[PDB]
Order: structure tokens, then C-alpha cells, then sequence
RNA sequence: GCCCGUCGCUAGUACCGAUUGAAUGGCUUAGUGAGGCCUCAGGAUCUGGGA
RNA sequence: GGACUUUUACUUUGAAAAAAUUAGAGUGUUCAAAGCAGGCGUAUUGCUCGAAUAUAUUAGCAUGGAAUAAUAGAAUAGGACG
RNA sequence: UAUCUGGUUGAUCCUGCCAGUAGUCAUAUGCUUGUCUCAAAGAUUAAGCCAUGCAUGUCUAAGUAUAAGCAAUUUAUACAGUGAAACUGCGAAUGGCUCAUUAAAUCAGUUAUCGUUUAUUUGAUAGUUCCUUUACUACAUGGUAUAACUGUGGUAAUUCUAGAGCUAAUACAUGCUUAAAAUCUCGACCCUUUGGAAGAGAUGUAUUUAUUAGAUAAAAAAUCAAUGUCUUCGGACUCUUUGAUGAUUCAUAAUAACUUUUCGAAUCGCAUGGCCUUGUGCUGGCGAUGGUUCAUUCAAAUUUCUGCCCUAUCAACUUUCGAUGGUAGGAUAGUGGCCUACCAUGGUUUCAACGGGUAACGGGGAAUAAGGGUUCGAUUCCGGAGAGGGAGCCUGAGAAACGGCUACCA
């Protein structure tokens, strides 16, 4: 009777299950970004997939429906909110762009890395492991 | 119980209708009362919400309006001679509503005569007076007034006496009284 | 559908409380009652004028019209003071995106005020319900006869 | 076991549909009965007791029944009752003339008297002259907020003769 | 189903309560009284989740039964009783008054009133009758049953009440051009005056309202309450005066406020 | 080269079939008909016609 | 207030509307799924932003349009206005 | 978030399916398993069966205390604290569980009650009770009969109870009361009129019946039968009052009666004050419980428009023993073939009636991501139905109730 506990799953798995290519592509980004699963690169393209999907849906409406200023004026500053999309690029046809490595260098992981603090991505995953 | 609902009861199709849901209670009916003329019985049935109908078994008299002369009387109710629902409502002497009895007169007469001063059929100052005041307002109606010669007057139910334990009524009259007299000879 | 009599049953017909006084002599011999259904709706001359009886009359009776305000077609007429009408409508249903013919026929009072024939529009009203099937009650003809005058003879 | 019941007439058992207000029957739920089994008016060999009742004394003591004598337990508590197991007029004050009974504490004899009930007090009628004051009160109020009223409505058609011959 | 319903799950708590999903099952149905259901405020919502004044729901009670709280000027212990729309809410300990009243959003907010106004309220007469006796009388949306009004007075006119007795102190009738609070649909809060009426004879008479924004919009009579002028409101209102700010008017007034 | 049918072996499915074959479920005629409710009587007892 | 109105389809806008769900704004649950919180200070007797928005169509209601597609009309004139 | 690959041939292009592939709040099972949070879970099969324990009881200053109960003290010789038992009151009709039945049924959206019932909450609402009306009615307050208890008992056995003796009320059952006034009926007398008059009965509300009023579509006149207010005695009638609705015989009120007569406080807790003619007179504070009627609020019941899966190897269906409509009635809370009586011959159907199937409760929704679709919804919210199967009923505001009863079947 208590009321319904809402939960979502937060990753999508790869159509075709062994292009050679995209194992390679996939491989790669875990190694640089010192990542465990592919899992790790699942999650993030399927965070990617919507909110292209919205962008899509808000370039259809004609420039200056109120939905698209509000939902898409809103979609961008919480991106450049969080270091994704550029300063300047940002009005939403590169919010459009946007690949995945936009999003892996912002985790608390690379960024411990990008400014040494760790000098390697793993032991900066180590240190952050290790409170 | 007797039920009222419609979920027997074969739809406009002429379809069969499952059975859906046991009776329930709000949808209840109840026997009729069936009531005679007789020395007086009631009983009190408890209707839905506290709540009471006067279920008159046993009736024996009534208290019925000559409509026309704007009063009422309590008279005994002599008996019924015709029911357009169901003759064996007649042959029983059975008192439902719209039943056609016959009562007593004599009450109506007690007032007609003690108030126009003038006697049905066939010395006071104030009254004397009063009376002479009601005149070409005395005269009756034929098929009414010789109806008192009898001492019976015939007289509607028009109350629910299974429903109030009331048997009430009204004197019949005019072009009402005409129709029912009609009956009452061609069929006699 | 009444015609004729008025005084048909074994219970005398009347309206109810209307009274006439036998002892004033009158011309009309019947008091009648009337009113309108309101909604704008005419109350016919033929209620007023007739003589008829009907208690379940929007007109003369003790019924009250509140609710649907519908039209229908009449396709049925063998009842005695009561029809049956058609109303067809178009139904949508999508995934093909286009509509089908569909219909149900409607049972309904006919006071005597009006004369009805089979094809003739109708506009009907809401009823407490009258009877098993009836919950509704003619109140206009938007119609006529279908123009049956001309259809006669020859030159 | 089974209990007899008056009336049913018959030497055996029978099961009866049983109701409130009857006998070999203690209801456990309102409009609640029970069918149940129940042992005829009729003294047969098979009964275990029967009951009796002494109408009349005969010509000798009969050893804990004549003989002995069992005082009542309660005593009046309706005001009038007292009234009656003294007879006493609507005078004798009653207050006086309730039961006492007495009962030791130890070394305490204390004492304990019913509450009397259905006695006239000045309590009672300073309620009773409340309530026969209060409804001419307000009926008082109804009319003065009535005619109050009749005056709003008389000058308004004394305003409705002013608009009359206004315009 | 065999009787009177009892309980009140959440979920189907009316939302502008702002109950939270989780933290229970249950939400205090309201009880039976002078506002219907679902438009009202329990005490034990006011008195706990707007005022933030009680924790448990049995401080609640506590706080009650010290005829702490009393509703147009009556004691009122019901921890679930149904206060709504006009009514007045009081606190003698933290001289504090309240009346019920409209967000914009559709809410019941928060409402400091003063002393003075908290001594009368406004109903909307919902019928006009006689009764026994050829007593004539109204009835107002707040179950108020009232002997003796102006003959002018005819329903859907706003009236004002004394609380402290019982009587209508003044009374406001129903015209174009008529300050006007709203009381459900998609525009319960705002409040705009009166273009006009539609009529339409038997089946929901409309009602057109303009704002002091030059805003318009249409709801069904009956979720009318008028309350003044253009200008004068009868009764003060709370802040932003339930005039709708479009979400980017509102984002925009909402961070202009943010500079510390 | 391909390939058709009868006839023969193993295994499986479904059909037909004496048994007026069998089983479960839903309605249902006719006959019998509990029990509460209503109703005509009844009067164990227990009082002022009633219970 | 009276006296009377040929029928429809379509389409626009709007009312009347349950919440959770879905889409989606706001808020850094340490992240996230979530949650509807929270955020400022004189952190010793308080200040404060919130708890949006959308979709909700078939039907019924309400309002704009009068293309497209039906319907009805005056020919034994029992036509229309006065 | 618009993708295809493998398999017929010697090779080729097709058609076309099998196979692969990915998801599933989609179940099971195998193997493996460390941390945080979150948290479904005897639906599917058998609405099969159930050992045992628990799931419904409840007291304020404020209905009832002689516990032969506890307590002492603090005025309390009627009662006074506290309080088992028990009476009384209210609740047990909510909740929770399940998805068997159910296909125009439920259910949704949308309607209707001018077609009804409604505990309670909230707001209004009651001077009328008796009697042929001076030797007079308990109202300073009228009746008993009951539990608990006491004591005698019965049965292997139960939330079994019998006989005897007590005693309470907001249980039961009775039964008084109050202003002024007007208007109606009757009318002893007197006197002739143009006619008037003491003074007598009746008139709370509810019930049942009949008769009225409840105008309004813009304005005027004569006459009959009655008969109202004021005479400058031919006459005049002059101001003359009216609610709501789209709509009514609505709200309301009036007349004549009716009733095994509805309600109109024989109740309780705190405080104790005024007021003289010192009657323990007569007054009087706060608020509880009640109480009719109306409203409101929680409801309920019926109900209008449209909308359901597969099926013709279901084409005609419906009235026996109501099928469709009319009159009357009876029954209901109330409409209504809901039932009866009389009468008629209707009602539905290729725009799919009627019948069959559903491994069918309906919705909110769920899964699958170009779109269009396809499939799923026993199951956290709403509605409905059920309590082993049927039927029947008591109590009550509300049950056709099942942790109520009665009967049959298992
Ligand atoms: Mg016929
Ligand atoms: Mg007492
Ligand atoms: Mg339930
Ligand atoms: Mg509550
Ligand atoms: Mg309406
Ligand atoms: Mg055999
Ligand atoms: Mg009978
Ligand atoms: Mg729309
Ligand atoms: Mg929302
Ligand atoms: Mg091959
Ligand atoms: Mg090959
Ligand atoms: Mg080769
Ligand atoms: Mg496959
Ligand atoms: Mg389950
Ligand atoms: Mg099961
Ligand atoms: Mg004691
Ligand atoms: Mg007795
Ligand atoms: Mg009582
Ligand atoms: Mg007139
Ligand atoms: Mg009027
Ligand atoms: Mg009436
Ligand atoms: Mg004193
Ligand atoms: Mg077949
Ligand atoms: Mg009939
Ligand atoms: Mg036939
Ligand atoms: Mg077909
Ligand atoms: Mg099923
Ligand atoms: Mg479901
Ligand atoms: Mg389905
Ligand atoms: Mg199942
Ligand atoms: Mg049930
Ligand atoms: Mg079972
Ligand atoms: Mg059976
Ligand atoms: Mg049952
Ligand atoms: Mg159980
Ligand atoms: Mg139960």
C-alpha cells in the first residue's frame, strides 16, 4: 500500500555484440581513462543518447518556441554547468555534437589526474577509492 | 428477498445476462399488505435509514373529502366495488390505492344538513341567518345527492395504505363519478 | 399515439389535482394544465388544445427533461406512444486513421402532441426513466412528412 | 445439561432458533441468534435436577430452608423507592433514610451508602428553570430579529415608491 | 462498498497538500465538516507540514487539546478537521492569525493577517431558499446557514460575515467588472475581475476574467468567488497577487534575486 | 544421373471406431422441497384490549 | 423578454480534469538510482527560494473559422416576401 | 532512437522461411558471488485444504458504582477519590486479502437525480403538550424489572447456562409546562337593519388525504354568485403584495380533516452569585449529552453519451414462467416490467444481433525506442467482485456482512 519505489536503469549494451571496431574503441577509452567495465562507456553514451534525443525533439519546434527556449536554454547551461560544452559553442547544434570524451575527461578521476595530484588515471582511481 | 433490480431480466436484445454480484440489500422489495376493511391492525415495517412505513393490514375506516363543498369527514368504509387493476381486489374487498369504495354518508350529510339548513333527498337566528346566506351554492348535483338515499356514497382511495396505514380518499364527482357509475351498471 | 376516446381504461384518466367544480358551471368542462420543457423548446398548440391524457407528456405530464439533448432519425413508429430512432455517427478508429458507420436506435416517449411518421428528424430529450428500455422523450419535430403531397396521382 | 424451557410443553430435547429477551440465551452480538438445543417443560426420568420452588410451608422445618434466613444484598437507591421500602410521603427526606452499611478496615469500621438517584436537589432545578428560560429567550429573540426583518422589506417598498415618483 | 471509507491512502491525497510519496501509506483524511474533501486543509497538515510548528502527528493532537488553535473564532479539536478557503485560522499563545487562501500555483500558502481581519471572513452564497416559516435564507460555501438577508442578495454574490456573531455584515453582487478569486481548474489563484458571463441555459455558465496583467481566461462559473473592486479586495491578498508568471518569467524573477 | 508407387521393418503423431463409452464445468424441465422473512391462527406467563 | 431557427462531418482554441508512472525545470542524495528537498545567516531565541511545466487525443462540453465532403429547398407551385 | 548476417546453386539473381542478433517490472533454472543503497516476493497450478497463536474493540470533569475492591483524608451521614465486573453508548459496513465469477457486465472519460436514502462533522431550527377550561392533573421531578453480585445447581464437553434472592440509568416505560396577539368557526341575547353582539371552542410541529395561494407576454371594460377595507350614504376602492429555475404540481404558506400520534430535555459536569416582601422563595454563570426539522459535510443508489479480446465450423435472436410498450396498482429510499392485473404486439440484427470461446476483473499504466505499430496489465493508486459453494436473514445510519447468524450441499 506504501507507495511505489521508482528506479531506472542507467546504461544500454551495444546492438551488434562483437564489431571488431567498436571493441577497439571501446577498450581504448578504459584505458585512458582508467576505467573497469565497458559498462563504464555503456552508461555514458546512453546518458549521451537522450540528451541528443531532446535536442533532436527541440530543433524540430521552429526557433523561439518557449518549450525549446526553456528546455534548451536549460540543457546547456547545465552542460557548460559541468565542463562538457564549450564557452562559445552553445546553442545546442554542438550540444548536438558532443561525443563521449567530452564527458569521460570531467569525472573526478581524471580531473584528480589532469592536474597531477595521482600521475597515472589508475592511482588517481586508487586514491579516490581510498577515501 | 424479492429484488428490484434489472440485472435479471433479459436486455433490450433479448440477451441472457450472467450472473453478476449476489443481491444486495438496497435493492430489495418487500409483500404487499394486502389490506381489508376490518377492525384496525397495523404494523410498522423499519425502511432503509431508520425510517418507518405503516404497513395496515386491517382498515376500517378513513377519512375522505368531498372535494367540492371543501371539507373532510372520517367515515366507515363500507367496502370496494371496483378496482381497474384487478377485479380480485373487488371480490376481496381489498383496499389499495385508486380501489372505488362506498363509505357512509352519514357524516356528510351531519355537516350538509347542519350547514345549509336543507336536507338531502327526497330555527335558530345565526343559523337562520347563515344559511340564508349560502343559497344557489345548495344545490348539489344529482347523481351525488342520490346517492345519500342509500346511505353510501362512492368515494376513491387515493392514499397508499399499505405504505402509511392510512385508507384515504375523495367523494366521486362530476364527469369522474360518470365514468365509474358507467361501470358500475354496465357490467351490473 | 393515443387517437380517439381519451377515457380507454379501466381507471378513469386525469390529470392529477386539477380539479373542476361540477358546482360552477363552466365552459371548457376540463381544467387542463400545461408548461414548456424550457430549453427554448416550443410547447405545441396540440398539447395545449388536446384533450389527451399521457402522464409521461413533457407538455401536460409529470416529467421533467434534464441532461442529452439528442436527434435521431425515426426508423420505427409500431409502438403506441412511444418510438424507436437511429442515431448514426461516424467512429474513429485510428491505427488505420479513417472512420466506420455505426449506429444504435434509441427508444422514446411520443406525446400525442405530436404527430410523428417513420423518416421524420426528431429532437428528443432526458427522462427520469419512463420504462424499461425509455430514457428519453421526443420535445420537437425538425421535420415534417418528407414531402408525401408530391407523390399523388396524374395529369 | 440441557436447561428446560418454559412453555415448549413436550418430554424431550428440541433445538429452538433462540432470540435476545429469551430464556437459555445470552446473546453474544446485537440481532444475534442461536439455534440450540433445549430440554422440554415436561418432568421426565431422565432429568438430572429439578428445580423447585416452596409455595407453601408444610408441618415441619426442612433443615437450611425454613430454618434458616438470607438477607437481601442490595438495599433502595431510586429516590422513590426508598419513599416506598419505608413509606414515606413526598416529605420525609429521603437523605436520611437510605441504607447504611457498615464494613472494617482493619482497625478503620468505615461506612458506605448508595448514591441516591432521582432526587429533587437545587442542582436539578436551577437546570429546569434554564431550560424553560432559555426557550422564551430566544423565542423573544426570533421576534425581535423577525419584525427587524419586516422593516428592511416595509422600507424598501418605501423605496420603491421612491423610485416609483423619481422616474 | 458497505459503508462510509475510513482511510485515506497517499497518492490519493489531493496534491496541493504537498505530502511526500514516501515516510507513510496513509494522509489524514479530512473530516466531515464545512468544506469538501478534496479542497480542504486538515489542521494536522497546517498545523504540522506548512507550519513546521509540530513534529509527530501526535503533538499535533497535543498541541489541540489545549484549544490552542481555533477556526473563525470556534475552538475546533478535531486533529483531522476540514479547514479550507476564507476560513481563519488562530494561535492565541504566538498571537498569531491566518487566513485560508490561494497560491497561484494552486496551494494553500502561508497567510499572516491582522488581528483587526482576522474578525471577519467572506462567503460565496451558493443558494438562496425559504424555509419553515417563510424564512428566507442563504447558504455560503463554507456550510453557513444565514436567517434573514437582503432581498438583493442572490447566489453567487460574495458576502461578509461578523464570525464573532453570526451575521452578514455587507454583501457584493455579481457583475462585469468584479474583483474575483478562483477556485479551481488549471486556474485556481488567480484573480482577475470579470469580462463577462456566457450563458448557456442548463449546463455550465462560463466566466471570462482579466487580471492586472492583461492576461485573459475562461472557467466554469461555479469555480467563481467574488471578492471586490478592481483595486479594493474585501480581504488582503498574498503576494503576487495571483498573476501567473510564465516558467521563464519566473526563472528569470527567481535567479534576478541572486545576487547575496 | 535423377526419380515414382505398392509391398516389408522400427518409432511417433493425429484421424475413424462397437462400447446409446467415460469425466469435469455452466445453465435447466418435472417431482420432492430445508430455512429465515411476511401473513392467518395459537396462549406457556404476566400485566393493564396489549405484550 | 417575446416571437423562430434545414441537417451534419472536419478543423482551431478553450474549459472540466487524481495522484504515483512518463517527458521535463529547480536543488550537488559525497556520485548515482532516488528524494522533494533545501538555501542564507546575528549559527544565543531567524532569514529565506521551493514543492514548476508539459502530455492527458476517442466521447461529451465551450469558441473561432466556412475550404473540402455530405444534407435539406420552388415544378400538378400546397412556393417566398406584405 | 531509420543497420542486418548465416543456410537452397556448379556458380547467379530472386522468392521464402529456418537460424543468428538485441531488449523485457518477464518468469524459471544452472553455475558464481565481496562492499553501499534500494526492496519485489504462494498471482500463474488448486477462489485447493488448513494444526496453533495472533489479527476489534472502546471512557471523558461530564449516563450507570453499597465490588462485602484499592485508597485514605480532607469539609463532605445520600453521592463525591480511584476503579474490576456488568448495564448503557458508539465501533466492529473501515481496514487488510484475493482475482473465482464477470464481455454491454464491470470499467473509463462524460452525464442525471425536476428520481432518492444518508450515522456522523459543520451551520441554522421549537413560549403551543393537560381539560367541556372554579373546589383539579406528581413537575420540588411519576413506573418496575434487570445485569453485575449473592446464593442453590446441571452436563465428558464451548465465549453452554437453569432455579432462587437483590439493585441502577442518557437502558426500559411513562408523563406535566409558558407571553401576547390576531384570524377562523360556532353562536345567548336585541332589531329589523346597511344589519352587531357579548363569549364559547378551535388553531406547536410531524403524519395522510383533498382543496387553494405560489402572479409577470404590453393594456383596458361590463355582468352573475358570493363579500372584503373607508362613507362627504349617489358610493369609491386610491398606494395595494409577491422567491428561485432552462423547466415543475419547486421552496414556502393557507383551508377541512385525519394519526394504535413524530418531535417539543424526568439527563449530566464545573462553578456558586446575586436579589427582598428573608419564603432555603424567586432568580442566575460556564458546557456536556441530547433533540425534531432544514442545510452542509462524509457517503450511497440508480443514470445519459461513446468506448471492450477471438469467433459465422454461431443468422437469425427475444415472449415457458416479461420478451418490447400502454393503464392501474403493489412493492422500494426512490425511478423503472422491479413485480401483479388488464390490454397490445412489439424489442435486436451483415453498421454482426443471438450464441460459443477466453490459460478475461476494468482502468491508471508496463515492455519494445525513426514513425506507424505490436504485446502485456493477478499484482503498491482508483473502481468492482468474493470470503469453501449456494440461498436466506438479524442488527443497524450503512451488510444481503461471513474473523454475524439460519438452512441445504461439500
Ligand atoms: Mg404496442
Ligand atoms: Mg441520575
Ligand atoms: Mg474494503
Ligand atoms: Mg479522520
Ligand atoms: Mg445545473
Ligand atoms: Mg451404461
Ligand atoms: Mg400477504
Ligand atoms: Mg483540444
Ligand atoms: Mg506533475
Ligand atoms: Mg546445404
Ligand atoms: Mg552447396
Ligand atoms: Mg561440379
Ligand atoms: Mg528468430
Ligand atoms: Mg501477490
Ligand atoms: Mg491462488
Ligand atoms: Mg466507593
Ligand atoms: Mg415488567
Ligand atoms: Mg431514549
Ligand atoms: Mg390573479
Ligand atoms: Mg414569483
Ligand atoms: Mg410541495
Ligand atoms: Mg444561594
Ligand atoms: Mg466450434
Ligand atoms: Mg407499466
Ligand atoms: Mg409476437
Ligand atoms: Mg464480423
Ligand atoms: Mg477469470
Ligand atoms: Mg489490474
Ligand atoms: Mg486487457
Ligand atoms: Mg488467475
Ligand atoms: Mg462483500
Ligand atoms: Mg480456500
Ligand atoms: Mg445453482
Ligand atoms: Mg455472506
Ligand atoms: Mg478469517
Ligand atoms: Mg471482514
Amino acid at each position: 500500500p506504501r507507495a511505489p519505489r521508482t528506479y531506472s536503469k542507467t546504461y544500454s549494451t551495444p546492438k551488434r555484440p562483437y564489431e571488431s571496431s567498436r571493441l577497439d574503441a571501446e577498450l581504448k577509452l578504459a584505458g585512458e581513462f582508467g576505467l573497469k567495465n565497458k559498462k563504464e562507456i555503456y552508461r555514458i553514451s546512453f546518458q549521451l543518447s537522450k540528451i541528443r534525443r531532446a535536442a533532436r525533439d527541440l530543433l524540430t519546434r521552429d526557433e523561439k518556441d518557449p518549450k525549446r527556449l526553456f528546455e534548451g536554454n536549460a540543457l546547456i547551461r547545465r552542460l557548460v554547468r559541468v565542463g562538457v560544452l564549450s564557452e562559445d559553442k552553445k546553442k545546442l547544434d554542438y550540444v548536438l555534437a558532443l561525443k563521449v570524451e567530452d564527458f569521460l575527461e570531467r569525472r573526478l578521476q581524471t580531473q584528480v589526474y589532469k592536474l597531477g595530484l595521482a600521475k597515472s588515471v589508475h592511482h588517481a582511481r586508487v586514491l579516490i577509492t581510498q577515501r | 428477498g424479492i429484488s428490484r433490480d434489472s440485472r435479471h431480466k433479459r436486455s433490450a436484445t433479448g440477451a441472457k445476462r450472467a450472473q453478476f454480484r449476489k443481491k444486495r440489500k438496497f435493492e430489495l422489495g418487500r409483500q404487499p399488505a394486502n389490506t381489508k376493511i376490518g377492525a384496525k391492525r397495523i404494523h410498522s415495517v423499519r425502511t432503509r435509514g431508520g425510517n418507518k412505513k405503516y404497513r395496515a393490514l386491517r382498515i376500517e375506516t378513513g377519512n375522505f373529502s368531498w372535494a367540492s363543498e371543501g371539507i373532510s369527514k372520517k367515515t366507515r368504509i363500507a367496502g370496494v366495488v371496483y378496482h381497474p387493476s384487478n377485479n380480485e381486489l373487488v371480490r376481496t374487498n381489498t383496499l389499495t390505492k385508486a380501489a372505488i369504495v362506498q363509505i357512509d354518508a352519514t357524516p356528510f350529510r351531519q355537516w350538509f344538513e347542519a350547514h345549509y339548513g336543507q336536507t338531502l333527498g327526497k330555527k335558530s337566528k345565526n343559523a337562520e341567518r347563515k344559511w340564508a346566506a349560502r343559497a344557489a351554492s345548495a344545490k348539489i348535483e344529482s347523481s351525488v345527492e342520490s346517492q345519500f338515499s342509500a346511505g353510501r356514497l362512492y368515494a376513491c382511495i387515493s392514499s397508499r395504505p399499505g405504505q402509511s396505514g392510512r385508507c384515504d380518499g375523495y367523494i366521486l364527482e362530476g364527469e369522474e363519478l360518470a365514468f365509474y357509475l358507467r361501470r358500475l351498471t354496465a357490467k351490473k | 399515439s393515443t387517437e380517439l376516446t381519451v377515457q380507454s381504461e379501466r381507471a378513469f384518466q386525469k390529470q392529477p389535482h386539477i380539479f373542476n367544480n361540477p358546482k360552477v358551471k363552466t365552459s371548457k368542462r376540463t381544467k387542463r394544465w400545461y408548461k414548456n420543457a424550457g430549453l427554448g423548446f416550443k410547447t405545441p398548440k396540440t398539447a395545449i388544445e388536446g384533450s389527451y391524457i399521457d402522464k409521461k407528456c413533457p407538455f401536460t405530464g409529470l416529467v421533467s427533461i434534464r441532461g442529452k439533448i439528442l436527434t435521431g432519425t425515426v426508423v420505427s413508429t409500431k409502438m403506441h406512444r412511444t418510438i424507436v430512432i437511429r442515431r448514426a455517427y461516424l467512429h474513429y478508429i485510428p491505427k488505420y486513421n479513417r472512420y466506420e458507420k455505426r449506429h444504435k436506435n434509441v427508444p422514446v416517449h411520443v406525446s400525442p402532441a405530436f404527430r410523428v411518421q417513420v423518416g421524420d428528424i426528431v429532437t428528443v430529450g432526458q427522462c427520469r426513466p419512463i420504462s424499461k428500455t425509455v430514457r428519453f422523450n421526443v420535445v420537437k419535430v425538425s421535420a415534417a412528412a418528407g414531402k408525401a403531397n408530391k407523390q399523388f396521382a396524374k395529369f | 445439561g440441557f436447561p428446560m424451557k418454559q412453555g415448549v410443553l413436550l418430554p424431550t430435547r428440541i433445538k429452538l432458533l433462540l432470540t435476545k429477551n429469551v430464556s437459555c440465551y445470552r446473546p453474544r452480538r446485537d440481532g444475534e441468534r442461536k439455534r440450540k438445543s433445549v430440554r422440554g417443560a415436561i418432568v421426565g426420568p431422565d432429568l438430572a435436577v429439578l428445580a423447585l420452588v416452596i409455595v407453601k410451608k408444610g408441618e415441619q422445618e426442612l433443615e437450611g430452608l425454613t430454618d434458616t434466613t438470607v438477607p437481601k444484598r442490595l438495599g433502595p437507591k431510586r429516590a422513590n423507592n426508598i419513599r416506598k421500602f419505608f413509606g414515606l410521603s413526598k416529605e420525609d427526606d429521603v437523605r436520611d433514610f437510605v441504607i447504611r452499611r457498615e464494613v472494617t478496615k482493619g482497625e478503620k469500621t468505615y461506612t458506605k451508602a448508595p448514591k441516591i438517584q432521582r432526587l429533587v436537589t437545587p442542582q436539578r432545578l436551577q437546570r429546569k428553570r434554564h431550560q424553560r428560560a432559555l426557550k422564551v429567550r430566544n423565542a423573544q429573540a426570533q421576534r425581535e430579529a423577525a419584525a427587524e426583518y419586516a422593516q428592511l422589506l416595509a422600507k424598501r417598498l418605501s423605496e420603491r415608491k421612491a423610485e416609483k415618483a423619481e422616474i | 462498498a458497505r459503508g462510509p471509507k475510513k482511510h485515506l491512502k497517499r497518492l490519493a491525497a489531493p496534491h496541493h497538500w504537498l505530502l511526500d510519496k514516501l515516510s507513510g501509506c496513509y494522509a489524514p483524511r479530512p473530516s466531515a465538516g464545512p468544506h469538501k474533501l478534496r479542497e480542504s486543509l486538515p489542521l494536522i497538515v497546517f498545523l504540522r507540514n506548512r507550519l513546521k510548528y509540530a513534529l509527530n502527528g501526535r503533538e499535533v493532537k497535543a498541541i489541540l487539546m489545549q484549544r490552542h488553535v481555533k477556526v473563525d473564532g470556534k475552538v475546533r479539536t478535531d486533529t483531522t478537521y476540514p479547514a479550507g478557503f476564507m476560513d481563519v485560522i488562530t494561535l492565541d499563545a504566538t498571537n498569531e492569525n491566518f487566513r485560508l487562501v490561494y497560491d497561484v500555483k494552486g496551494r494553500f500558502a502561508v497567510h499572516r493577517i491582522t488581528d483587526e481581519e482576522a474578525s471577519y471572513k467572506l462567503g460565496k452564497v451558493k443558494k438562496v431558499q425559504l424555509g419553515k416559516k417563510g424564512v428566507p435564507y442563504v447558504v455560503t460555501h463554507d456550510g453557513r446557514t444565514i436567517r434573514y438577508p437582503d432581498p438583493n442578495i442572490k447566489v453567487n454574490d460574495t458576502v461578509k460575515i461578523d464570525l464573532a456573531s453570526g451575521k452578514i455584515t455587507d454583501f457584493i453582487k455579481f457583475d462585469a467588472g468584479k474583483l474575483v478569486y478562483v477556485t479551481g481548474g488549471r486556474n485556481l489563484g488567480r484573480i482577475g475581475t470579470i469580462v463577462h458571463k456566457e450563458r448557456h441555459d442548463g449546463g455550465f455558465d462560463l466566466v471570462h476574467i482579466k487580471d492586472s496583467l492583461d492576461n485573459t481566461f475562461v472557467t466554469r462559473l461555479n469555480n467563481v468567488f467574488v471578492i471586490g473592486e478592481q483595486g479594493k479586495p474585501y480581504i488582503s491578498l498574498p503576494k503576487g497577487k495571483g498573476i501567473k508568471l510564465s516558467i521563464a518569467e519566473e526563472r528569470d524573477r527567481r535567479r534576478a534575486q541572486q545576487g547575496l
